[PDB]
């Protein structure tokens, strides 16, 4: 974060089993049951963000 | 009358067959095989009865 002015980089310790998550595993995936496009789902995401 | 598959389009994101075919009078009687013509190469008609 100090000396490094690009992307993020976020350094992390990783779990020793990955399928067993850690303590809060909330995976959402907005699906788009009729093809309505990429914008209308990028949109619908940023409102279920917001 | 034999329903060649040619190729596929794109349509409401899933990918779809085009069927070419005769339409519905030209294959209802065996009469349109009496008058079945052939290119030949050159032109002639040389109808299918001969």
């Amino acid at each position: 974060m100090g000396t490094l002015k690009d992307g993020f980089g976020i350094a992390v310790v990783p779990p020793p089993i990955l399928e067993l998550g850690n303590g809060s595993g909330l995976s959402i995936n907005l699906q788009d049951r009729n093809n309505t496009g990429h914008t209308a789902l990028l949109a619908k995401r940023n409102e279920l963000i917001q | 009358l034999s329903s060649s598959y040619v190729s596929d389009f794109p349509n409401q994101g899933r990918l779809q067959r085009v069927m070419v075919q005769a339409d519905g009078d030209a294959r209802m009687q065996p009469a349109d095989i009496l008058n079945l013509t052939v290119p030949n190469s050159s032109g002639i008609a040389v109808p299918l009865s001969s």
